[PDB]
Order: structure tokens, then C-alpha cells, then sequence
């Protein structure tokens, strides 16, 4: 071990450096704020077009259309206001674990156990939906994909790799290495300049899209991280794992800020999201229901129990009017 | 026929 | 995307005839289809409509009963069969496609037409007050259209369409729903309205926007066109 | 060779020298953001039945 | 005496049970090629018990009551036959039967019930033996299908099955059948009468009510 | 609402093709193909008519068989093994000639008792094949079974050794009342593997019809 020793002391130095900036805790400051009371939300729409477990769901930027991906090899573009179906795209593989709707609205993305990201074009002549591109180059199942614009995309796979592609060519343009486990989640910043990915290392990272180097690394969980989300402000992020605990971090102090746990919760987290103002935290569980936490006081205020099987996805509209939950019983529910 | 009670005549 | 129609010619009055339109380049089975006729010296008139899957069929009065619309999806063909052909049924007939979902663009593509010669009150009346606006190149023009009933439905959408017919050619779609520009249209055209009066603005007129402009509604079953407005250099 | 362990040293010494701020300041920023937008959250305060699009439209 | 004392109660629980199934399976449930039969049986038992409860309070309702009774018996026979066919020919039942065959069988069985009723609506009335023969055919079909299912499991292959099949055959044979069998038959040949209103009449009417009450739990609640 | 009645008509035409496709895809047999590597799966897929995962489709006696091979998937099994829930059967390919090479069999039984006692495959039947048996006789006649099983107090013959190996595999399941383990001794020249699979899946289909029919 010629140089396998100073890493430990450097880790200790960063540990007690971030411990130095611990004048107070968020709990002490938040003790003076009034609680939100009781949160009561009810189902408004139910979408019934899937014949298998739902693994992915995404909102569009108009907060009306949403894309859903199931394990029966079908992408469905709903219309949440009228529960109509606009497009039913059949895929060449029925093993799908992610989906995403482009911000412009002219494309969708999909992927799964085929190790290939399929990008589909919705706005074209001939009146059909065509596979615009197929992106290959990864060595594992695809966990998450997010659009930056209509020509760029970020991918996270089980081969301990996140990549930044371009659509016209087909090539990657940057590869993010460092995770020792496999990435199961990914979330871009609101300004879309740096994204957070959390793998099975019980840890999360911060990457730089422009450069391609891991700026910061966050730890504190004791099991694989399944879900991650960025706070609306852009200087914090929530997460969830299998130890039934969520925790809100912050990019400025570079350490965990709060924890959200209960002594009647023993399952894992499958999805995490915020609200428009960042006051509520929506977490999906394996107990066939979802929980709503106060993001400042870490106290439960309500539950969303309407699914026969465990919820796999969970999203919130851009305008914050409603939230959508998709579970393993092939039913999407919109709560408002 | 002649030995039908009330519960024997349907319509 | 190509739409070629055939049939018609010299037909004695009181006879029968059939027109056939063939499509090449698009999914014919996923598009509703319309037959629209135009008199030699008059505006466009909507004739018939057949929904995809052939589950919904509409016709217009002047032809109701004596016309039939059908489609053959395996062969990608549309048939119009007419009988008891009068002397008022001599016109040019165009085939139009239209697909309806959230955010679609109906009446996007028009055919070429087949010449043909045979020698109520609830419908909304669309009136174009002006009929000829001579404007020099490099000027801003405005065309006004009127409606008898408010086209603003109770969902946010108002159904009013602006087409353009250059001379010697079939109409083209410029604007749908009064505020959306069709694909392949320069950015110069604009549409405004308040539910009853609508305005089209051809800003920076160039050497192509010469022809007749028709304002169409799609709020209710029978579809009605305007009288037309001519633009001259 | 041992470059897998050698790259980690550089990777984490780059992370060592960043400008961290006090937890109190970040917490106060979080309070400030949640207060300035508390009236623009339809999920926190139930929006009336008139605007709500997922009820009658 | 007043044995009608519970013939109305046995239907105050059976009907409720049938109302549950009518809207559980049928509302929050996916219908396979077998739940259609159970749904139709639930509807028929709904009508039969409603008629029984209305009659127990002490018109022109007889027709619908008989119609529902025979529809329920025919649906029981169809359930037994379809269950037998899923074991003798598994490949055909899994990848070769029409997807709408259950609905077609259901509507044909629905039609054959009121047809017989309207035929009965119009010495000359020999239709009573035809109805008795129909009931005998239904019983023969049910027990034959159950027997073929039972001598196919024990013979060959490698429990609760025997326990369920036995109970299923015992019901509709000691509970459901002897009402319509006694009716349409003691109307043309009997000369005795006290019995006629002793067990012959109460038990018959009751046993049928008990069968209707118990069918929803045998076919939808136990399992 | 003239152009919104056509939207409803479209959503009903495409909801009529999801139902037909669902009914067409519910008449198919699905078999996962597991097994330690270097086992014989490449031979088994060659026996029948015949990148992340590789699916294989073939027909036999008016039946349709889909086989999912998930081996070029080096990753954590816990994150994608719940996708194959509901598969009709699991085909496990274990070779017999790896009794001396490195200990391999041991790992094979570890894999077997990992998948067999899983939380998602509680009532999924496991067809077990042993394609390698030609040179197994030569290897067992040249070297005894004490390399892998020191507790084997038996003769050095194929008939007893194969059965002894078989009992260890059939004794790793803790569900002796919900799932069965069908076993076969495949050889390179044997063409009856398709028949064995068909019989096992026929029994599985009979058992499944029996639960769904609502009976025992």
C-alpha cells in the first residue's frame, strides 16, 4: 500500500470539515414554523388500458398528456383531462423499466432489459409513430432516461455507467464513472446543468454535464438507493432506499439535512417527488400506498392508499395541480 | 286437474 | 404523401357514376376522409365524410340519399358512388384527409380533384364581407370572416380554419383553430378572433400569397365554407 | 495496475476543496423558498372547484 | 306448520351474498372465461331469491321465478361441463377455444329458459314431461361431468379437490333439484295430498332457497 | 365536441387492439432459462427448432413456446428478477461432468436453491435437465465421486451416482406442497427433450386451469 493510506485521512478531513459547518440543525430552525395540518387528497381519474405491471410513467410539460410504460410491450400516451388515449406504441421488447416524455413534446423514450434506448417520434407525416432512433452502447439494463433537449439525453444503466448521448449521430459524448453499484435513478436540475444519480452503493453523486466529472459524493444510507429527486430551488435533493428511510440533503453544506422515517414502516422506497413549493414530499412504498411528509418538520400528514399492489412510479405536474401514481395492478391514479 | 290445490294453477 | 383521384367526365343527367381516390405515402386506415366539391365559378362545398374504421358517415343535404361513401383499407382506396345525377352536380371534387386527437391538424393534405359534368337553417352561415382586396407587395393585409353562432366551445377551443387556394391549384391549410400555424407555412400569417369575428393578417406580403381565402368552421356536423376573398397585385 | 486506486485519490481531493456554507444558512434559504411560494401550491392549500381542471373538465 | 318461517330468512342472507358477488366480481375484478358463468349465476340467483322473498310475505311473478330457477340450474350444469372440459383437453381449452364462447353459451342458456316459459304460457299440456326430461338431462350432465373429472384426477397424474367436487355434486342434487322435480310431476300423477304439503312442499321450497343461498359462497367466497 | 367525438372514437379503436393483442398473448407458454454458465443451455436451445436478453419462439403440437435466456445480463438479480414473475415455468440446465472442475456443481446447487426458494417463484414449476451424461460415465469410471461429495458411501456406477446427484437437487426446495420439480437426463443425441417439456408444461397447464376454474 504505497498510496492506499492518505485516502482514509482525506475522507476523515472532509468528514470533520462538513461536521464543522454544523452550528445548528434544520429541526431547531423549523421548530418555530406552524404545521400544515392534515392533508386530504382523493382520486379523480383512473386510467385502465394496461394488462401487466406498470414500471414507468412521466408527465409532459403542459401537464395534460402523460406517457406510461408497461411490461406487455406497450407505450400509452394518455390525456389526463378526458382519460382518452392518443398513441399506443408497440415495442420490439416487452421488458421495459423506464420511460420519459421530451419537454418539447415531439419525442418519447423507452428502455429496459434490452440494453438499448429507443427514441420514438410522435409528430411526423404518414400519420403513424416511428422509432426515430435506437441508442446502443451500454452493457446493462436501462434504469433511467431524461431529456435535456430534443437532441440530447442522459442514460443510467446497471453497468455502473451514466452516459450523455446525442440523437442525430448515435454516439455518446460523455461517460460518468465512479459508482461501484448499479444506478437505479436519475434526476436533472431545474436549470439542466448538473444531475444527481443514486446507485446501489447507498450513496448518490453530483455530475457536471458540461465537464463530466463527479463534483460531490453524498452518503448516509444503509441500503441501495431506489429513487431520487431535485428540490425546486435547485440546491437540495431528496432520496429513498430500502431501509424505509428518506433523507433531504443540500448541495451547499454538502451533507444530509433531515431524515424521514416511521416505526411502522419496514418496506422500501420506490419513488420520491416534491411539490411545486417544496413543502411536501411524496414517497411511494411497497405497502401498496404512498405517504406525504412535511419537508421541513419530518412529520406525516396523509397517505394515498388506492392500489392493490405496490406503487412503482409517482410524478407531479409542472404546475403542481395534481400528482399521479402507477402501481403493479396496471392502474394509474391521479390525485388532486 | 281436479285435484290441484291453490298452489297448482299457474296461469 | 400523395392523393390521386380518378373518375368522372361527360355524364348524361339522371345517370350514375363512381369516383375513386388512391393514397400513397400515409396510413390510410388511421385517417378519416372527406369529399369536398367546388363549383366552376363558386367556392368550396363540403360533400361527405367517412370516419376511420367506417363507423361514422355524414353527408350533406344536396346529396343525401343519392350519394354513398365507402373505403377499402386493404387496397387504400376511397369510393364515392352517386346516382340520379342532376345538372347541379357538375364541379371539381377533391379528397381531404383529417385525423382527430389532442393536438392534431385536420384537413392538412388535399388531393388534386376530378372534373365532372352532367349537362336548412341550423347550419352556421359563414360570411366574408369583403370580396376583393388589391394590395401591392410589401404591405400588411387583413381579411375578416364572420359567424352566425359563436365558435368558442366550452372547453377552450374555438374551431375556425383558414385555407388558401392559389389559382390552378388545390387549397392548402394555413391555420387551424384560429391560432395555430400548419406545418410548412411561413411565419407571416396570423389569426385573431373573439368568437364571432375573425381576422387574418398576412404581414409582409410577398410574391406568392395571391389567390382566394376561405374561412371554415368545424364546430358542428354540417361543415360550411365562406364565399371567398380574392387578393390581387 | 493500481491506477484504479490512484484515480480515487485525485477524485476525492478535488471534492475536498469546495466552499461549504453553514447548515443554518441553507436551512434559512429553504424556509425562505417555501414561504415565498406557499400561496402558489395547489397541493398545500386546496384550490377551489372552479379552477381545478381534474373535476369538471 | 309455519316452516315458511325461515324460507324467507334463508333468502335474507343469500340475497345479500348474491348482491355482494354481483358487484364485487363485475366491479373490481377482471373476468376470465369462468367468471362470466358465475356472474350470470349470481344474477339468476338474485332474481330467484328476490321472487322467493316477495312470495314469502303473507302478482304474476311465478313466470320470472321459474325462469330464474331454471336459468340457475342450467348455469350450474354449464359450469360443471366447462370445468370438466378444462382437464380432458387442456391444450384446446387454453389455446383453441373462442374467446367469446362463454358469452354465447350464456345467452343461449338464457334464451332456452324463457322460451320454455313462454311455451308453457300457452291432456294437451304434455310439456310437463318435457320439463322433467330437461331437468333429468341437466342432472345427468352435471353428475357425468363431475364423475369424469373425478376419475381423471385419481387415475393418473401424481386433497381438497375431492372434498369440493363431492360437496358440489351433493348440492343441486339434495338441495336444488328436488323442487322443480317434485313440481311439474306431482301435478299430473299424484293422488295423495297430506305429504304434498308436508315435506313435499315445504322442504322443496326451502331446499331450493338454501341451495341458492349457499351457491355464492361455494363458487365465489370459498376460494 | 365534433372533433372530440372523433377523439373518443379513436381511443376505442386502439383499446380494441390492446384487448385482442392481450388475448393473443395470453395463449402462450413462457419459460425462463436459468442455470450456471458453461452448462448446456446453448445445446438445449439448439435441440428445438429455434444484446441484453435473447428470446426464442417455437411451436409444437398446436402450442406456442417462448423461452427467455437472461445470461448476458451480468448484474444484480434482485433488480430484475421480479420482472419474470408469472412465467409459466423455469428450465434449469445443470451439467453432470463438472464434478471435479473448479466445485462448479456446488455453485450450481447454490444458484438452484437461490432461485427455487425465491419470494417470486413460490408456485412456479421447475423443469430440470441434465444434458451432459455421455462423458460423465467415463469421468466417473476414471475418478470417483469423492471429489464433490465426501459423504457419498456408494458404488462408482452411473446409475447410482446420477440418482445421488439428483436427490441433492430435489432436496433444496422448502415448498413441497405448492411446486414440483420435474427431472430428465438429456443426452447430446436425445431428441425427446421437446416431448418432456411439452408433458411437463401440459401438467402445469392442467394445474393452472384447476386454480383458475376456481376449484382445488
Amino acid at each position: 500500500d504505497q498510496l492506499r493510506q492518505e485516502a482514509e485521512q482525506l475522507k476523515n478531513q472532509i468528514r470533520d470539515a462538513r461536521k464543522a459547518c454544523a452550528d445548528a440543525t434544520l429541526s431547531q430552525i423549523t421548530n418555530n414554523i406552524d404545521p400544515v395540518g392534515r392533508i386530504q387528497m382523493r382520486t379523480r381519474r383512473t386510467l385502465r388500458g394496461h394488462l401487466a405491471k406498470i414500471y414507468a410513467m412521466h408527465w409532459g410539460t403542459d401537464s395534460r398528456l402523460l406517457v406510461s410504460a408497461s411490461q406487455d410491450g406497450k407505450l400509452i400516451i394518455w390525456d389526463s383531462y378526458t382519460t382518452n388515449k392518443v398513441h399506443a406504441i408497440p415495442l420490439r421488447s416487452s421488458w421495459v423499466m423506464t420511460c420519459a416524455y421530451a419537454p418539447s413534446g415531439n419525442y418519447v423514450a423507452c428502455g429496459g432489459l434490452d440494453n438499448i434506448c429507443s427514441i420514438y417520434n410522435l409528430k411526423t407525416r404518414e400519420g403513424n409513430v416511428r422509432v426515430s432512433r435506437e441508442l446502443a452502447g451500454h452493457t446493462g439494463y436501462l434504469s433511467c432516461c431524461r431529456f435535456l433537449d430534443d437532441n440530447q439525453i442522459v442514460t443510467s444503466s446497471g453497468d455502473t455507467t451514466c452516459a450523455l448521448w446525442d440523437i442525430e449521430t448515435g454516439q455518446q459524448t460523455t461517460t460518468f464513472t465512479g459508482h461501484t453499484g448499479d444506478v437505479m435513478s436519475l434526476s436533472l436540475a431545474p436549470d439542466t446543468r448538473l444531475f444527481v444519480s443514486g446507485a446501489c452503493d447507498a450513496s448518490a453523486k453530483l455530475w457536471d454535464v458540461r465537464e463530466g466529472m463527479c463534483r460531490q459524493t453524498f452518503t448516509g444510507h444503509e441500503s441501495d438507493i431506489n429513487a431520487i429527486c431535485f428540490f425546486p430551488n435547485g440546491n437540495a435533493f431528496a432520496t429513498g432506499s430500502d431501509d424505509a428511510t428518506c433523507r433531504l440533503f443540500d448541495l451547499r453544506a454538502d451533507q444530509e439535512l433531515m431524515t424521514y422515517s416511521h416505526d411502522n414502516i419496514i418496506c422500501g422506497i420506490t419513488s420520491v417527488s416534491f411539490s411545486k413549493s417544496g413543502r411536501l414530499l411524496l414517497a411511494g412504498y411497497d405497502d401498496f400506498n404512498c405517504n406525504v411528509w412535511d419537508a421541513l418538520k419530518a412529520d406525516r400528514a396523509g397517505v394515498l392508499a388506492g392500489h392493490d399492489n405496490r406503487v412503482s412510479c409517482l410524478g407531479v405536474t409542472d404546475d403542481g395541480m395534481a400528482v399521479a401514481t402507477g402501481s403493479w395492478d396496471s392502474f394509474l391514479k391521479i390525485w388532486n | 286437474p281436479e285435484w290441484w290445490m291453490d298452489y297448482q294453477k299457474r296461469y | 404523401v400523395q392523393l390521386v383521384e380518378s373518375g368522372g367526365g361527360l355524364v348524361q343527367p339522371g345517370g350514375s357514376r363512381k369516383l375513386s381516390c388512391s393514397a400513397s405515402g400515409f396510413a390510410f386506415s388511421s385517417f378519416g376522409m372527406h369529399w369536398v366539391r367546388q363549383a366552376p365559378e363558386k367556392g368550396l362545398e363540403w360533400v361527405a365524410y367517412i370516419s376511420s374504421g367506417s363507423g361514422t358517415i355524414y353527408y350533406a343535404d344536396t346529396v343525401k340519399g343519392r350519394f354513398t361513401i365507402s373505403r377499402d383499407d386493404p387496397k387504400n382506396t376511397l369510393f364515392l358512388q352517386m346516382t340520379s345525377l342532376r345538372s347541379e352536380d357538375t364541379a371539381m371534387y377533391y379528397c381531404v384527409r383529417s385525423i382527430y386527437y389532442y393536438g392534431s391538424s385536420p384537413f392538412d393534405f388535399w388531393g388534386q380533384g376530378t372534373t365532372l359534368t352532367v349537362s336548412g337553417s341550423a347550419d352556421i352561415v359563414m360570411t366574408q364581407a369583403t370580396s376583393s382586396v388589391p394590395v401591392t407587395p410589401g404591405e400588411s393585409v387583413s381579411i375578416s370572416c364572420r359567424s352566425s353562432k359563436s365558435l368558442l366551445h366550452s372547453n377552450g377551443n374555438t374551431y375556425l380554419y383558414w385555407f388558401l387556394q392559389r389559382p390552378g391549384q388545390s387549397p392548402q391549410l394555413l391555420i387551424y383553430r384560429m391560432s395555430n400555424l400548419a406545418s410548412g407555412v411561413p411565419d407571416r400569417f396570423s389569426g385573431s378572433g373573439s368568437g364571432t369575428a375573425f381576422t387574418l393578417t398576412i404581414s409582409r406580403l410577398e410574391a406568392e400569397d395571391v389567390g382566394v381565402y376561405y374561412c371554415m368552421q368545424h364546430l358542428e356536423y354540417p361543415l360550411t365554407f365562406g364565399a371567398g376573398t380574392k387578393l390581387e397585385l | 495496475s493500481i491506477a484504479q486506486a490512484r484515480k480515487l485519490v485525485e477524485q476525492l481531493k478535488m471534492e475536498a476543496n469546495i466552499d461549504r456554507i453553514k447548515v443554518s444558512k441553507a436551512a434559512a434559504d429553504l424556509m425562505a423558498y417555501c414561504e415565498a411560494h406557499a400561496k402558489e401550491d395547489p397541493l398545500l392549500t386546496p384550490v377551489p372547484a372552479s379552477e381545478n381542471p381534474f373535476r369538471e373538465k | 306448520l309455519s316452516l315458511t318461517v325461515l324460507t324467507c330468512i334463508v333468502s335474507l342472507v343469500g340475497l345479500t351474498g348474491n348482491a355482494v358477488v354481483l358487484w364485487l366480481l363485475g366491479c373490481r375484478m377482471r373476468r376470465n372465461a369462468f367468471s362470466i358463468y358465475i356472474l350470470n349465476l349470481a344474477a339468476a340467483d338474485f332474481l330467484f331469491l328476490s321472487g322467493r322473498l316477495i312470495y314469502s310475505l303473507l302478482k304474476i311473478l311465478y313466470p320470472v321465478m321459474m325462469f330464474s330457477y331454471f336459468a340457475g340450474l342450467s348455469f350450474l350444469s354449464a359450469v360443471s361441463t366447462e370445468r370438466c372440459l378444462s382437464v380432458l383437453w387442456p391444450i384446446w381449452y387454453r389455446c383453441h377455444r373462442p374467446t367469446h364462447l362463454s358469452a354465447v353459451v350464456c345467452v343461449l342458456l338464457w334464451a332456452l329458459s324463457l322460451l320454455r316459459s313462454i311455451l308453457e304460457w300457452m291432456w294437451c299440456q304434455t310439456s310437463d314431461f318435457i320439463t322433467v326430461a330437461w331437468l333429468i338431462f341437466l342432472c345427468v350432465v352435471l353428475c357425468g361431468s363431475s364423475l369424469v373429472l373425478l376419475i381423471r384426477i385419481l387415475c393418473g397424474s401424481r386433497t381438497r379437490l375431492y372434498v369440493t367436487i363431492l360437496l358440489t355434486v351433493l348440492v343441486f342434487l339434495l338441495c336444488g333439484l328436488p323442487f322443480g322435480i317434485q313440481f311439474f310431476l306431482f301435478l299430473w300423477i299424484h293422488v295423495d295430498r297430506e305429504v304434498l304439503f308436508c315435506h313435499v312442499h315445504l322442504v322443496s321450497i326451502f331446499l331450493s332457497a338454501l341451495n341458492s343461498s349457499a351457491n355464492p359462497i361455494i363458487y365465489f367466497f370459498v376460494g | 365536441s365534433a372533433e372530440d367525438k372523433a377523439a373518443v372514437e379513436r381511443s376505442k379503436m386502439i383499446d380494441r387492439n390492446l384487448r385482442e393483442d392481450g388475448e393473443k398473448a395470453a395463449r402462450e407458454v413462457k419459460l425462463l432459462l436459468l442455470g450456471a454458465g458453461e452448462s448446456g443451455k446453448s445445446t438445449i436451445v439448439k435441440q428445438m427448432k429455434i444484446t441484453g436478453i435473447v428470446e426464442t419462439h417455437f411451436t409444437f403440437k398446436d402450442l406456442h413456446f417462448k423461452m427467455f435466456d437472461v445470461g448476458g445480463q451480468r448484474s444484480e438479480r434482485k433488480k430484475w428478477i421480479h420482472c419474470f414473475e408469472g412465467v409459466t415455468a423455469i428450465i434449469f440446465c445443470v451439467a453432470l461432468s463438472d464434478y471435479d472442475l473448479v466445485n462448479r456443481m456446488h455453485e450450481s446447487m447454490k444458484l438452484f436453491d437461490s432461485i427455487c426458494n425465491n419470494k417470486w417463484f413460490t408456485d412456479t414449476s421447475i423443469i430440470l435437465f441434465l444434458n451432459k451424461k455421455d462423458l460423465f460415465e467415463e469421468k466417473i469410471k476414471k475418478s470417483p465421486l469423492t471429489i464433490c461429495y465426501p459423504e457419498y458411501a456408494g458404488s462408482n456406477t452411473y446409475e447410482e451416482a446420477a440418482a445421488y446427484i439428483q436427490c441433492q437437487f430435489e432436496d433444496l426446495n422448502k415448498r413441497k406442497d405448492t411446486k414440483e420439480i420435474y427431472t430428465h437426463f438429456t443426452c447430446a443425441t436425445d431428441t425427446k427433450n421437446v416431448q418432456f417439456v411439452f408433458d411437463a408444461v401440459t401438467d402445469v397447464i392442467i394445474k393452472n386451469n384447476l386454480k383458475d376454474c376456481g376449484l382445488f
